[PDB]
């Protein structure tokens, strides 16, 4: 971590030492973005996320990830909104207002 | 005024006649005059603040059932099931025989 | 589910081959329907709904800036919320929400 | 005055060499007094009360990272990355050069 933090990245993790054995199907990366991992980052698209990449544990390139850790399609995201989560193709209007819950949005 | 429970109703699909209750609110005044607020997808609020489950604060205990769904408690005389999606069970003891209103009657 | 033949007609609907173009006309309930030959539907409304309908066709007052009314009785200025607005399912069909096509122009 | 973290530390294993931080404390006079107090196992309480994360609170912003470690961030000028098994970085920007106090200089 402190290589990292000075720039280099070092693949030391091995069988024999030290591997990170990730929940379910996501996939161990070196150096991942964690600014479109979760579902969340769907339903708030516009908060912006400039942070550099980290290893870890990251979904496929094309899945999402959501509370349960389970790699979702973003079409399967649920929708954020007001602190509330709505499942996918969610409907609900209001006195004030109408919406719907489509890709994590 | 031992509690208070109120829902939040919006429609739940394009027709008229889809409507479904969003979100449960309980006032507890005898414990600090606390508002619970039981959210869409089953989360909880407490005084605003989104709590992590279980909760055990004096006479509340909020938990998820087996089912997923939050179970409040308070005392051993008022208890309450809320699936998340729009199901809500509110179950009193005798105590309470003749001292409620509201839609439940 | 039953297939029938043309010309058909029960309880005041009538469907004949008028002009080479499959006619089904509603004289009692006030409307006449037709397909071309091209697969273009057709549907004519007598005035007696006049401000008294809706759906795709709009609702039938001369006012046509005010025809895109969705289901939940609001107007839209996406043409496709107001259609998905006026969607039905049954149970062998559940509507997915529709969408613009990728397109070149 | 801006902050103030505190840690608490405890014997970790059978030797008396084994000494290492259980949870961390961190005080945001500014943001009404608030108490984060970061516990074993990467969960959060504040004033308290057990908070889920990620937590949104004026200036305060706390999230689960890619590694399940807590980060917390208070402005732009404090951040902090607690992994729940005793390993915590603290970030502070140049505007708290000279100004810091503490075991960390
Ligand atoms: C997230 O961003 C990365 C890099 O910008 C991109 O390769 C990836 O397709 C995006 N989506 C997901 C789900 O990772
Ligand atoms: C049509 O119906 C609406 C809603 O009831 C009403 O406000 C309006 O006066 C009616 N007539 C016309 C010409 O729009
Ligand atoms: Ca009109």
């Amino acid at each position: 971590a402190a290589c990292a933090g000075r720039g280099v990245r070092v693949a030391w993790r091995e069988p024999g030492r030290c591997e990170l054995n990730c929940p379910k199907g996501q996939v161990y990366l070196q150096c991942g973005t964690p600014c479109n991992l979760t579902c969340r980052s769907l339903s708030y698209p516009d908060e912006e996320c400039n942070e550099a990449c980290l290893e870890g544990c990251f979904c496929p390139p094309g899945l999402y990830m959501d509370e349960r850790g389970d790699c979702v399609p973003k079409a399967q995201c649920p929708c954020y909104y007001d602190g509330e989560i709505f499942q996918p193709e969610d409907i609900f209007s209001d006195h004030h207002t109408m919406c719907y819950c489509e890709d994590g949005f | 005024h031992s509690f208070s429970i109120v829902i939040e109703t919006v429609q739940c699909a394009d027709d008229r006649d889809a409507v479904c209750t969003r979100s449960v609110t309980v006032r507890l005044p005898g414990l600090h005059n606390s508002l619970v607020k039981l959210k869409h997808g089953a989360g909880v609020a407490m005084d605003g603040q989104d709590v992590q489950l279980p909760l055990l604060k004096g006479d509340l205990r909020i938990q998820h059932t087996v089912t997923a769904s939050v179970r409040l408690s308070y005392g051993e005389d008022l208890q309450m099931d809320w699936d998340g999606r729009g199901r809500l069970l509110v179950k009193l003891s005798p105590v309470y025989a003749g001292k409620t209103c509201g839609l439940c009657g | 589910d039953q297939r029938v033949s043309m010309p058909y007609a029960s309880k005041g609907l009538y469907l004949e081959t008028e002009a080479g173009y499959y006619k089904l006309s509603g004289e009692a309930y006030g409307f006449v329907a037709r397909i071309d030959g091209s697969g273009n539907f057709q549907v004519l409304l007598s005035d007696r709904y006049f401000n008294k309908t809706c759906g795709l066709c709009g609702n039938f007052n001369i006012f046509a800036e005010d025809d895109f009314m969705t289901q939940e009785g609001t107007l839209t200025s996406d043409p496709y919320d107001f259609a998905n607005s006026w969607a039905l399912s049954s149970g062998e069909q559940w509507c997915e929400r529709a969408s613009p096509p990728s397109s070149s122009c």
